[PDB]
């Protein structure tokens, strides 16, 4: 249980954060950003097609290793909103 | 004047002070061409 | 308060708003000495304010009067309070 | 686990030990490599003995291997033990018309990131032509060239691969649309000519490849192409945007390269050369058209990330003297180390251990600098034969003393994009900074014995044949 | 509170003269006192600006579109025998 | 001897009041009342040459460059108006010289060259003791062979034998601590 | 769902989060974490916010948006947090002293007293929580002992640190479970209550206590120290344990010290025992004044465990949280149970961590230590927020924590929150019949490993006899000086010990049967004098202490004993078997000193001084009397395994220069920081990790010398403090660079005998392996601060007082001029000079 719950409470984040900036970088592609998050869409959804595959919740104990494959996209993420930042102050200056 | 074995014991001291107070410096029993004395034989002279 | 009769004198004697100041906070000094700098060379004024705070800035700022090399119509106007452990060079070299 | 200790890979499932080459390891007197025979008990009986007297179980490891053809020296055969275990077969020398394919599909993109919608290059039947010529270039050059001549007549299409790919560093702008035909075939003939020529020992030779490549140049577009370009000189001091030091990470293909005149040349050496003397040595160092030559070609090397050379030549002409100046104008770090007493191999051991840390860890562009009189104990060659060939020195750095170094270096690991472990990161910037520089008299006795033991010290760094001034020079010094 | 920076008042101003919204700045006594001596020279140019009817002020460098519904105001309690650890507001700011 | 020696290893800090009165004392004490020593030290030649130059007139601004013949020590200008360093540098003009500020972008790689070519320097702005500058204000001398060498930083710098330290400043108080004062004789052009 | 923080123990931008000032990145905090927790749950909900400690405005009022009419709070970014109808802050705390009204009339308020506390309401499940057998007789023991002796100590109200009334109540009740009797219920009531008393009340506790219980006792003669005992039912005889296991090999570490169990060790070790045991798991503070026997007793109480891991840190002005967060983390597991991380001692049942100083950190300007409170915080609710936003927790930690009593300056007072949880109580100095003892079984042995079989020195009545003759010098000498002279006359009997540890070093050897009255006398003599001689400023207290010495020496024995060694000079530089450099590691007593005479000491350092300046300046260095002095006094002191010396003197007289000289002629490396224009603390810390390494892992010899133009940013004291005081300087490596340093250290720690980890066994070889040099001026305007400010700044090391020549010599230094009318030009130089001292001389 100890494994679990911390593995559960990492891919709710990957997920929400995940649905966030998909439509970002899809609508307004630049290509340094680009790389970055296309890395980062292959590593989610290549964990998603196996869960696809068998949905038993004891299997994501018993996946290949999926520590660090979930701390890295964490990580990632959290790299490409520091690449965000001057967006943001874009879009802040445009709406008061 | 310094005279200087090659296999002596006080080599490398005894060559500092032939560099330093400007001797004339004469070695007996070279066996060949030492490691040590390449820059010294060629002109190596960084300037302070 | 000086600054009122300060801002009407450079309405009076000087036209075309050449009056410029900066106040003595976190994060100002720097950019007053280039001010400083650019002043002494437009012949410009230049008003500093408070000078009571910044008490390990004045070093610099006496250094600094004693290296420029000013034109003419130059006038440096500051504004301090009453304050022990002042230094004595710039009140040497000052009307008060 | 129960029945001994054993090995297993980290968050993977199938490791897989990738051994880049099995003749090359060395019998002893009887005909048995001994690493042979360890990797015969591996794939054998899955363990080994560890020492401190226990044996210790492999779990899930391939061995997947790789080897030339016998026919060199220097390549042993293998035991008929170790040869039937396991699976093999061969393959071919890509041929001359997939060749043809391959640098056709090359040289259309390099080209074509600039100037892809002018007149004569595009239509891609030429971009074809041109790769077709280099191949017969190629060709004629193998057959009239063999290893029983030197040790190092060395032909695989790595060189036609470096060669193609050497074309980023050229300022091929054509905006100011030229003829425009000589201006990139000129470019071409001289990348060609520093790629290929440099290593070419006795003079007639020479001359006859000066024949074959005008032949050549000739047989595909009329006469008169290459003619008096003799006096060029491609530089880094100056090109288009003023190459010109700050900016120490270096570009993908180094610094871009651009025209010059051998008098503006003369004058960019003569002020380096003051600034040189400013904190140095004062240097007389004369001038004629050899060092000019010798002091482009140590620059067009030198500015590529990961370069190294190999100076053969007789002895008192100055190439430490030249090197040492360019070191100095491209700023770069020059380091050799200086023999005492006691020589040993901890001293080297521990001067590597300073290089490795400066040019691995603080991005530094470093250029070392051996010499002959240094190699003072007969396993400095194959330190450096390592050290030029993987980018490691083996059995260097212990375990405890990389994750302490080695720690401040995930954040740009995780920022890069470079992933699995610390340490090939840290080696793939030890080869992108580092360059190595081997000065080696021609005529001592034990120049073949380690040109020959040691193969990629000729297959790793160009290597420039400077032996003999011309007949012309010696009258005008 | 806590001594925030100037540049982070600055585009707390910003906000405030592009929206037009009265700030209604609660506790200005108890901020740290050089960022006091900033924000003045900073509340000077935007009442400028409000007085001689301008729609372009400039602090940080661009140029920021002031409201003319805009407006600034604080609270404060006097430092007195019990109100704890507050710093004494400048004359210079007290006079605007 | 005595006296000449004694008033340049004291009193060249005092105001005028504790110079007269201390002179006195002294003088009464050795017993010979009269007996000066502004005549005794130097003569009329030198003086006339002195202020020949820009050398305040004054009892003051000549006793105290007289205390300026000292070389055991360095001399430590304590002046407000920059007349007796303009006179110093004027008449230090045939020997080598560089003149420096204190806030300086150039200063250690100067300083460097002035230990090394031998020059006289003088610093211009100082606001009290540099800590670069302890041992070569003391005697810090490791041997090379024939030569010396003294400790600045970080580098290791041959002590040329011709090298004559002097440094201004513009404000009475800053700054000395009471350990870098007893190396160090102080001089104070005042106006009387 | 209850969320609670601990406002005082992290700082403050953990608490409500700050930015990052370059970067302009807002960085996250606790309690907005918790605010957007709460706010992400549903209707359904409702959360209490606890914030358990103290109170100051300049946190509390950032709240005030929070706790306002309206609802909201606000980060220093603008982004705005709101807040629904659910939500509640509940706010434990002490006093409101210190909140301003805004605050006070902002949110409600729940008052409690001391009149509505019912202590039979906490007696009764106390009981409860008792296993039965015994219930009877502690009841109708408690029901009629109890409130009388309760009340009783209310009335006196002596009691030397401040508790509440719980606070009594759980120290009277904590040394009681498991009585079998009324006679053994009485001694554990008392030895439950009168711990937190002094010995003025205690004494008139225990006769009320004796009077009105059943009897008195045969310990009718100081009665706090009866020995009840299970086997026989005996109430009180006090024995005293003579230990005969004496050799010199006991001494050999300077700790682990032979302790001589008397009576009041014993009362010590009575008072231990019930809770150090496996079944008490209690934290508690002796007190003690200082210098008394605390560490030496505590340490003993350690090694009378089973199976525990002690960890002293050494707490000072400076010490945080993140100090005993590594020296926690370098020997405790960290093992991932449910509901959150926690941690677990590795290899053992019970570790102990060690708190050496507790009145020491550093208040702010309102009076809360955050070391006080971080401490609070894990002896109430066992875990901690760990930064990166996350509880961790900790599993089986006691703290067994030291302090002095609040009489000095830099000794702050606790606060009633850290004292009323945890126990305590005191213990008084060794008194004279007792050191009499301990020094005359301490002065037996180091003696008698020599000359044991001879005339007058044995039938160890002398050997007492000399022993209380010290214990009446030390007596006097307390007597006659104080702390209000100057900062430094510190008078413990770690002074005692170290002195009569120090006969070790002469040749006392005897063969040659001398007198043998005078040869041993004038070693002991000299030993006392310039151990308490040389840190008086005053010449007349020097010839004060003169009469107090000699009228000792003619009182035991006579008269003119003393009379004309002052010109013997006590150096390494000869002794008996040549003591003459190798032998890089240190003898347990420094090499062996003896005797001398001036011209042979003039000769020696001539040849030395010949030596230096071949390799160096060319010194010319003149001799008198005084330097003679005191370059025997800095052999002396350097020739001890880790002496370090202060040198408080005026500025100009040579003091650099004879120290380099010892420093070359006993072979050891001098290093000093050179200074250059960018001077940081990085360069310092570089600096330290050099002179560390070195010295701590190639067994050198080393001396390290600072000066005052060196100490150019205020932290320097503070590390030397703590380098000095320890043996670590803390925060300076990390935890990757220990193992591949002290990798090769395990080899010897395994041959040596060493245990525990590698890095005690650094931290002793630097303790054995590095000296220390200051050179400070005396007239300095900072001198006062710096030496209050850092106590064991004069604690650790030696402080001779070197200002001022005589004037017999300033005569001789002209004469010696002179060749290399005669006398009225030198007295004309004396007097000028004493003229002219009234300006700075
Ligand atoms: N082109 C040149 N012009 C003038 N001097 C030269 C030239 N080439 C070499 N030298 C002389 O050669 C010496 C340096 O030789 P070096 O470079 O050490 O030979 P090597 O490279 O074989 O070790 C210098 O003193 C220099 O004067
Ligand atoms: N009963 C005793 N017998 C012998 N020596 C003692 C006794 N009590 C105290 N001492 C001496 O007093 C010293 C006490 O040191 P300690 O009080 O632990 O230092 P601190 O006050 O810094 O903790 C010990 O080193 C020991 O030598
Ligand atoms: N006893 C002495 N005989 C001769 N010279 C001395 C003596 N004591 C000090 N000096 C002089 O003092 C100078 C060194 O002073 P220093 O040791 O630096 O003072 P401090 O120890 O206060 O820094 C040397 O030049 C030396 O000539």
């Amino acid at each position: 249980l100890a494994e679990l719950d911390e593995y559960l409470q990492n891919l709710n984040h990957i997920q929400r954060k995940w649905v966030y900036l998909e439509p970002i970088f899809g609508r307004g592609a630049l290509p340094k950003e680009q790389t970055r998050f296309n890395r980062v869409d292959e590593d989610f959804r290549s964990i998603m097609t196996d869960i696809k595959k068998d949905n038993r919740v004891t299997t994501l104990t018993t996946h290949a290793g999926i520590r660090n494959s979930l701390l890295t996209i964490l990580d990632q993420l959290q790299r490409c909103q520091r690449s965000l930042n001057e967006f943001l102050e874009e879009k802040r200056s445009a709406f008061p | 004047l310094e005279v200087i074995n090659q296999q002596d014991s006080n080599f490398i001291t005894a060559l500092e002070l032939a560099v330093r107070f400007g001797k004339t410096l004469i070695i007996q029993e070279m066996d060949g061409v030492e490691p040590v004395l390449y820059p010294l034989l060629r002109r190596d002279l960084v300037a302070q | 308060d000086p600054s009122q009769e300060l801002q009407e004198l450079a309405n009076a004697e000087r036209s075309g708003e050449c009056y410029h100041q900066v106040a003595m906070g976190q994060g100002q000094a720097d950019l007053a000495i280039q001010m400083l700098k650019e002043c002494a060379r437009n012949g410009d004024w230049l008003c500093l304010k408070n000078l009571h705070l910044v008490v390990s800035w004045l070093p610099v700022l006496e250094k600094e009067l004693n290296t420029l090399q000013p034109k003419d119509t130059f006038r440096l106007w500051l504004t301090a309070e009453v304050h022990p452990n002042f230094t004595p060079i710039l009140l040497q070299s000052s009307l008060k | 686990t129960n029945t001994g200790r054993v090995y297993r890979p980290k968050d993977c499932e199938r490791l897989v030990l990738y051994l880049k080459d099995i003749n090359l390891p060395k019998l002893d007197k009887w005909g048995t490599s001994t690493l042979v025979a360890f990797l015969q008990q591996v794939l054998t009986y899955q363990g080994f003995y560890d020492e401190n007297l226990e044996w210790v179980g492999l779990e899930n490891i391939q061995i997947v291997a790789s080897m030339s053809a016998g026919g060199r020296l220097g390549r042993h055969k293998l035991t008929t033990r170790f040869t039937s275990i396991v699976r093999l077969c061969s393959i071919d020398y890509p041929e001359r018309e997939q060749l043809q394919t391959i640098y056709g599909a090359y040289l259309e993109p390099v080209l074509h990131k600039n100037l892809k919608n002018h007149s004569i290059w595009g239509s891609s039947s030429k971009i074809y032509l041109l790769a077709g010529s280099m191949v017969q270039v190629y060709e004629q050059v193998r057959a009239k060239f063999t290893v029983d001549d030197y040790s190092h007549y060395f032909f695989t299409p790595c060189i036609l691969t470096q060669w193609v790919l050497g074309l980023f560093r050229y300022d091929l702008e054509g905006g100011s649309s030229n003829h425009p035909l000589d201006y990139v075939l000129e470019i071409v003939a001289y990348e060609a000519r520093r790629l290929f020529r440099d290593k070419i020992v006795g003079a007639k030779e020479l001359h006859l490849f000066d024949i074959i490549l005008t032949s050549v140049f000739q047989g595909d577009w009329g006469s008169d192409i290459l003619d008096n370009m003799s006096d060029s000189f491609y530089v880094t001091w100056g090109a288009r945007h003023n190459s010109g030091a700050p900016g120490q990470p270096l570009p993908p293909h180094g610094k871009p390269l651009g025209k010059l005149n051998s008098t503006d040349l003369k004058d960019v050496i003569k002020k380096g050369l003051i600034h040189y003397g400013r904190d140095n040595q004062n240097l007389d160092i004369l001038l004629f058209h050899e060092v000019l030559e010798y002091m482009s070609r140590i620059d067009r090397v030198l500015s590529f990330p990961g370069g190294s050379l190999l100076l053969a030549g007789r002895s008192g002409v100055g190439r430490r003297t030249i090197t040492s100046l360019v070191s100095h104008m491209h700023g770069a770090v020059l380091f050799s180390p200086k023999i005492s007493r006691g020589y040993e191999l901890k001293q080297f051991k521990n001067d590597l251990k300073h290089v490795l840390q400066l040019a691995g860890i603080e991005a530094q562009q470093v250029v070392l600098l051996l010499e002959d009189y240094q190699f003072v104990h007969p396993t400095f060659l194959e330190m450096i034969n390592s050290l030029l060939s993987s980018g490691e020195v083996p059995g260097l750095y212990t375990l405890e003393e990389l994750e302490p170094l080695l720690l401040p270096l995930k954040d740009q690991a995780s920022q890069d994009g470079f992933f699995g472990p610390v340490f090939n990161y840290f080696t793939y910037r030890i080869q992108q900074n580092l360059h190595i520089v081997l000065i080696m008299d021609s005529a001592n006795s034990n120049f073949m014995i380690n040109c020959e033991s040691n193969p990629a010290l000729h297959k790793k760094c160009q290597v420039l044949w400077m032996e003999g001034w011309s007949n012309s020079s010696m009258k005008k010094i | 509170d806590e001594g925030i920076d100037v540049k982070s008042m600055g585009r707390i101003f910003v906000g405030l003269v592009k929206c037009g919204a009265w700030g209604c700045f609660d506790e200005f006594n108890r901020l740290e006192e050089s960022v006091l001596s900033a924000v003045s020279m900073q509340i000077q140019t935007i009442q400028d600006a409000l007085k001689n009817h301008r729609t372009v002020c400039e602090l940080l460098g661009k140029e920021v579109e002031v409201n003319s519904n805009s407006g600034i105001f604080i609270t404060m309690n006097p430092a007195g025998k019990g109100y704890g650890g507050r710093q004494k507001l400048p004359d210079n700011l007290k006079q605007l | 001897a005595q006296l000449a020696a004694a008033f340049i290893t004291y009193l060249s800090a005092a105001p005028e009041s504790l110079r007269k009165t201390c002179l006195e004392e002294w003088t009464k004490s050795a017993g010979l009342e009269k007996f000066d020593l502004r005549r005794f030290l130097c003569t009329e030649s030198e003086q006339l040459i002195w202020k020949s130059e820009g050398l305040p007139s004054d009892d003051l601004s000549i006793e105290n460059a007289l205390v300026i013949l000292q070389s055991r020590v360095c001399p430590f200008l304590i002046d407000p108006s920059s007349q007796a360093t303009e006179w110093l540098k004027t008449h230090l003009k045939d020997s080598r010289l560089e003149v420096i500020n204190q806030q300086d972008s150039n200063f250690i790689t100067a300083l460097e060259l002035a230990v090394r070519f031998g020059k006289t320097l003088i610093i211009q702005e100082m606001d009290g003791v540099e800590p670069v500058l302890y041992p070569l204000l003391r005697r810090d001398l490791v041997a090379q062979g024939p030569r010396y060498v003294v400790q600045i930083g970080d580098k290791i710098i041959d002590y040329n034998e011709e090298f004559r330290l002097f440094l201004s400043t513009r404000n009475p108080n800053p700054f000395i601590p009471p350990d870098a004062a007893s190396i160090v004789t102080e001089v104070n052009f005042t106006t009387t | 769902k209850q969320y609670t923080m601990n406002p005082k123990a992290m700082p403050r931008y953990q608490l409500l989060g700050h930015i990052d000032m370059d970067t302009r990145e807002w960085s996250d905090g606790v309690l907005t974490n918790s605010a957007r927790q709460v706010v992400r749950e549903p209707q359904d909900v409702s959360s209490w916010i606890i914030c358990d400690g103290d109170i100051d405005p300049e946190w509390i009022e950032s709240l005030n948006s929070v706790l306002d009419d309206n609802r909201l709070l606000t980060m220093p970014s603008g982004e705005r947090i709101q807040f629904g109808p659910n939500v509640n802050f509940v706010f434990e705390t002490h006093d409101l002293s210190c909140a301003s009204p805004a605050t006070i009339s902002r949110m409600g308020m729940i008052f409690l007293s001391d009149e509505e506390t019912d202590l039979n309401s906490l007696i009764k499940s106390w009981l409860r929580n008792q296993p039965a057998e015994y219930r009877n007789n502690l009841e109708n023991w408690i029901g009629d002992y109890f409130e009388k002796a309760l009340q009783w100590v209310l009335k006196q109200n002596d009691y030397v640190v401040e508790t509440s009334l719980v606070g009594t109540v759980m120290n009277g009740l904590s040394h009681l479970h498991g009585c079998r009797d009324h006679d053994e219920f009485i001694i554990n009531l008392i030895r439950g209550l009168g711990g937190n008393l002094n010995m003025k009340s205690r004494l008139e506790f225990t006769k009320e206590v004796f009077h009105w219980a059943r009897e008195s006792p045969p310990d009718f003669h100081k009665p706090m120290d009866t020995y009840y005992d299970s086997t026989r039912g005996r109430l009180a005889t006090y024995v005293l344990k003579k230990p005969e296991d004496l050799t010199a090999d006991d001494f050999s570490n300077g700790l682990t010290l032979p302790v001589i169990q008397t009576p009041d060790m014993q009362r010590g070790l009575d008072y231990f025992k019930p809770w150090l045991s496996s079944d008490t798991k209690q934290p508690f503070i002796l007190v003690g004044p200082e210098g008394c026997g605390k560490g030496m007793l505590l340490r003993y109480a350690f090694s009378q465990l089973r199976s525990t891991q002690i960890a002293t840190v050494h707490c000072s002005a400076q010490t945080t949280s993140r100090h005993l967060l590594q020296k926690l983390s370098q020997t405790c597991m960290v093992i991932s149970t449910n509901t959150g991380r926690v941690y677990r001692p590795k290899d053992c049942e019970r570790l102990v961590l060690y708190l050496k100083d507790i009145n020491l950190p550093k208040l702010d300007k309102w009076g809360t230590s955050t070391l006080v409170a971080f401490l609070q915080q894990v002896l109430t609710y066992q875990g901690f927020y760990d930064e990166n936003l996350e509880w961790v927790g900790l599993e089986n930690i006691q703290i067994v924590a030291s302090m002095s009593a609040g009489g000095r300056l830099g000794r702050h007072k606790l606060t009633t929150r850290f004292t009323s949880i945890v126990r305590l109580c005191s213990i008084d100095y060794p008194e004279r019949e007792q050191l009499q003892t301990i020094y005359g079984a301490y002065l037996e042995p180091v003696l008698h490993k020599n000359l044991k079989n001879h005339s007058i020195w044995g039938s160890s009545s002398k050997i007492y006899l000399l022993a209380g003759s010290m214990v009446q010098v030390y007596e006097q000498v307390r007597a006659k000086f104080t702390v209000d002279d100057y900062s430094h006359y510190f008078f413990t009997p770690c002074i005692l010990t170290q002195w009569v540890l120090g006969l070790f070093r002469y040749d006392l050897e005897g063969g040659s049967s001398n007198h043998p009255l005078d040869y041993v006398l004038e070693i002991v003599a000299y030993e006392a004098r310039r151990l308490f001689r040389d840190k008086i400023v005053g010449a007349k207290e020097l010839h004060l202490f003169d009469i107090i010495l000699t009228s000792v020496f003619q009182g035991d024995w006579g008269s003119d004993i003393l009379d004309n060694m002052s010109d013997s000079f006590y150096v390494t530089w000869g002794a008996r078997h040549n003591s003459g450099a190798p032998g890089q590691p240190l003898p347990p007593h420094g090499k062996p000193l003896g005797k001398l005479n001036s011209t042979d000491l003039k000769d020696v350092i001539k040849k030395g001084l010949i030596h230096y300046g071949r390799d160096n300046q060319n010194l010319d260095i003149l001799l008198f009397h005084e330097v003679l002095e005191y370059m025997s006094r800095i052999d002396r002191v350097l020739s001890f395994p880790g002496g370090s010396l202060l040198l408080a003197g005026r500025s100009g007289v040579g003091r650099r220069t004879i120290t380099s000289l010892v420093s070359h002629m006993h072979g050891a490396v001098l290093f000093s920081p050179k200074i250059s224009r960018g001077y940081e603390l990085k360069q310092f810390k570089n600096d330290l990790k050099h002179v560390l390494q070195l010295a701590g892992i190639e067994a050198q010899q080393v001396v390290l010398l600072l000066e005052d133009y060196q100490f150019v940013h205020p932290t320097f004291l503070e590390m030397i403090n703590s380098l000095l005081s320890s043996g670590e300087v803390p925060g300076l490596y990390t935890l990757e660079e220990l193992e591949p340093l002290l990798l090769p250290l395990k080899d010897q720690a395994s041959q040596d005998g060493f245990f525990g980890p590698v890095f005690n066994y650094f931290t002793y070889r630097i303790q054995q392996n590095l000296h220390i040099v200051l050179i400070m001026d005396s007239a300095n305007s900072n001198f006062m601060i710096n030496c209050e400010s850092n106590p064991a700044l004069h604690k650790k090391c030696q402080v001779l007082w070197m200002e001022g020549w005589s004037n017999s010599s300033m005569k001789k230094i002209p004469e010696m001029l002179f060749s290399e009318v005669d006398p009225d030009f030198l007295k004309s130089f004396l007097l000028i000079h004493e003229s002219c001292k009234a300006y700075g001389a």
